[PDB]
């Protein structure tokens, strides 16, 4: 947007890295020095999600991109999900391959 | 829970929100820019005030983290680069003054005129001081200029310069001048580190090479003013302030008709080439592009073909009409300027694309460090492109010389010789009157005594005596934008030496048999890479270590200076002979 699309959160401080397949909503305050945090923002005490400055005036690298992340399970439970399949034409009066 | 770490997500979360804070507001200079209306000023300033007091008030936050406990070297210069305060480190009555007195003297110098015909300062003086050639047309001009100006900012600059002290020993410094030489002051290794106070003497050791140059080139012009002005020159004596081209004398390029070795032989100008061909401005930027690409740098963005305004606006829009390079942010780089098919046009337009490539190269550093290493080095590294897409080689590789023509020796000692009017005879100009502002700041200067060391620096120093006695009821410093508006004004000769040094390294780099002079930089991309090491690092190292990665040296070098008009100055020692190089601190227009 021209004026700018600050729907678009991010969150920059944590704790601790996250794992494989983890999702994080929590909108705590970062305790980062030893003062206690008591919700309000300053002095060793930001806000973990920031927000995304998108505009078009923007160059290739900071313009909004979207990323999808495909990922299979094959886990021992029987497979539901098969690639297309082929097909073919049918024969008559002749020994073929079906 | 060491302060360490603390420190680096403090300095994250500063540079996170700068990216969006600095960009917004670059964003509203350049609406302002393109349609000069009032609500775009309104958001301009708007912007501006918000990004200030952002500014500081992080400012005054970071001040509680000391550099002792900081033991990355990243960090501790991010923090150093944020901790200076500058203005806000005096009190609200003591800031309230100083800008009430920069404004006034600001608004006192651009609204300035000189009456006895009745014009203002850009209009009609400059237009006298560039093109006629009378003695009087000059003088009278001159005298009302320095009278009325100097006197009428006299007083408050004395004033001003109280406050600059006051404000500089309350941002722990010792005066003005060490502030303002701060900029230069470089932290690291036991060899990358200098001080404020190395300056001082290393200027005056690098002026101390260019001064039988500068001489030679001195005798040379009065000894070609002389015809012009028989009664008003003396063949052992200075020159005039008036007769210098300029109201200061900042520039010689004006006394290029007036002072030309060969005329038979006008200077080469492919205007009339390029009008033939039917170029226009697209045409220009996309020869620019190609010269910045053949020498191997990154290419250039998308945005800037369509989001930069290129050319003049012809829907009524009023913009200044000046070149700039802005630097939006977040890969938004951008242009301004009245670009035509002008052959300084033509060369304005590689400097300002210089100046763009050096933004888009240091873009991955954090924002603390996105600039040059010093005010000496933006400004010069978009400098040699212009000097060497300025070549007669390069003209006939890119179309708009025909392949016919030679180079011939009395053009190129003619454009050596105009060059030099341009370049060497600000040098002596720069350093003098920084000398004699540091002196004045330092408080060496008794305050009673301003105007006679500053003509006596005048005498010794630039070679110019004025034509009429002026009191220290004057004040000619004053007269000049960079001395009345706050600005730096020792960049250029450091510009000036960073020029040729970058010049000569990379054009040593490419084994190049030649003049310095007809180097072309062009199909060489090793002269790309060199350069870009440099580029890319910008102000996270100190400016000895950047200046290494190209030339070696880690301080000033003016022998690529002197090897750059050899010829010239040849010339000029063997047309000087039946003469004396030099100036005589005695003779006096005003007295008989
Ligand atoms: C610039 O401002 C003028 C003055 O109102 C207006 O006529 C013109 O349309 C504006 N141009 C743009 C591109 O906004
Ligand atoms: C660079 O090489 C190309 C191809 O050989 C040539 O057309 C062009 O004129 C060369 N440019 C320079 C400046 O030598
Ligand atoms: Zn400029």
């Amino acid at each position: 947007k021209v004026g700018g699309n600050y729907n678009y959160l991010y969150r920059l401080f944590r704790k601790s890295n996250l794992k494989p397949f983890e999702r994080d909503i929590s909108t705590e305050i970062y305790q980062a020095g030893n003062k206690p945090c008591n919700g309000v923002a300053g002095f060793n005490c930001y806000f973990p999600l920031r927000s995304y400055g998108f505009r078009p005036t923007y160059g290739v690298g900071h313009q909004p991109y979207r990323v999808v992340v495909l990922s299979f399970e094959l886990l021992h439970a029987p497979a539901t999900v098969c690639g297309p399949k082929k097909s073919t034409n049918l024969v008559k009066n002749k020994c073929v391959n079906f | 829970s060491l302060t360490e770490e603390n420190a680096k997500t403090f300095l994250n979360n500063f540079n996170q929100e700068a990216e969006d804070l600095s960009y917004q507001s670059s964003l509203a200079s350049w609406n302002y820019n393109t349609n000069i209306t009032e609500e775009n000023a309104q958001k301009m300033s708007e912007a501006a005030a918000k990004w200030s007091a952002f500014y500081e008030e992080q400012s005054k936050t970071a001040q509680s983290f000391s550099l002792q406990e900081i033991q990355t070297p990243i960090i501790k210069r991010q923090l150093q680069a944020l901790q200076q305060s500058g203005s806000s480190a005096l009190s609200a009555d003591k800031n309230k003054q100083l800008n009430t007195i920069l404004n006034t003297m600001s608004t006192i110098y651009s609204t300035g005129k000189v009456c006895n015909e009745c014009l203002l300062l850009e209009p009609g003086l400059d237009e006298i001081m560039a093109t006629s050639t009378d003695y009087n047309s000059r003088l009278w001009a001159w005298e009302g200029w320095r009278a009325e100006v100097g006197k009428q900012l006299r007083p408050l600059y004395e004033e001003y310069v109280v406050l600059k002290n006051e404000m500089a020993r309350a941002n722990n410094y010792n005066d003005y001048g060490d502030y303002w030489r701060g900029d230069y002051e470089a932290e690291g290794a036991d060899g990358y580190n200098y001080n404020r106070n190395q300056l001082i003497e290393d200027v005056e050791r690098t002026f101390a090479e260019i001064k039988p140059l500068y001489e030679h080139l001195h005798a040379y012009v009065r000894r070609k003013l002389m015809d012009t002005y028989p009664s008003y020159i003396s063949p052992t004596g200075c020159l005039p302030a008036h007769l210098l081209g300029d109201m200061w004398g900042r520039f010689w390029t004006n006394l290029y008709p007036l002072t030309v070795p060969f005329a038979q032989k006008p200077n080469i100008d492919v205007t009339d080439a390029m009008m033939n061909q039917g170029w226009d401005a697209e045409r220009i930027f996309q020869e620019a592009e190609k010269f910045f690409v053949s020498v191997g740098l990154p290419h250039m963005t998308q945005g800037f073909w369509a989001n930069s305004m290129l050319t003049e606006p012809a829907d009524g829009r009023k913009v200044v009409c000046h070149p700039t390079a802005w630097d939006l942010g977040h890969g938004d780089f951008r242009i301004k300027m009245c670009t035509k098919v002008t052959m300084d046009n033509f060369l304005t337009a590689h400097h300002e694309m210089g100046h763009i490539q050096y933004d888009m190269a240091y873009a991955r550093q954090p924002f603390l460090l996105r600039n040059g290493a010093n005010e000496g080095f933006h400004e010069a590294v978009g400098e040699i492109m212009s000097l060497s897409a300025a070549t007669p080689k390069h003209l006939k590789s890119i179309g708009l010389l025909p392949s016919d023509f030679q180079e011939d020796s009395e053009t190129e000692i003619n454009f050596l010789l105009k060059q030099a009017l341009t370049i060497v005879g600000t040098l002596p100009f720069t350093y003098m009157l920084e000398k004699w502002r540091w002196m004045v700041f330092r408080g060496e200067i008794p305050k009673e005594q301003w105007m006679k060391k500053w003509w006596e620096m005048k005498r010794e120093i630039v070679g110019v005596v004025e034509p009429l006695p002026h009191d220290e009821t004057y004040c000619d410093p004053a007269s000049l934008f960079h001395v009345s508006n706050d600005y730096s004004f020792i960049r250029y000769y450091t510009r000036t030496i960073y020029q040729f040094q970058f010049q000569e390294a990379l054009c040593q780099a490419a084994k190049y048999n030649g003049s310095l002079h007809k180097c072309d930089i062009s199909n060489s991309t090793e002269a790309g890479q060199k350069l870009l090491k440099m580029l890319s690092l910008g102000n996270s190292e100190p400016w000895t270590k950047a200046l290494e990665n190209v030339v070696g040296a880690r301080n000033m070098d003016v022998k690529p200076l002197l090897n750059y008009f050899q010829p010239l100055f040849d010339w000029l020692k063997e047309q000087n002979r039946n003469s004396f190089v030099g100036w005589n601190t005695e003779w006096s227009p005003y007295a008989d």
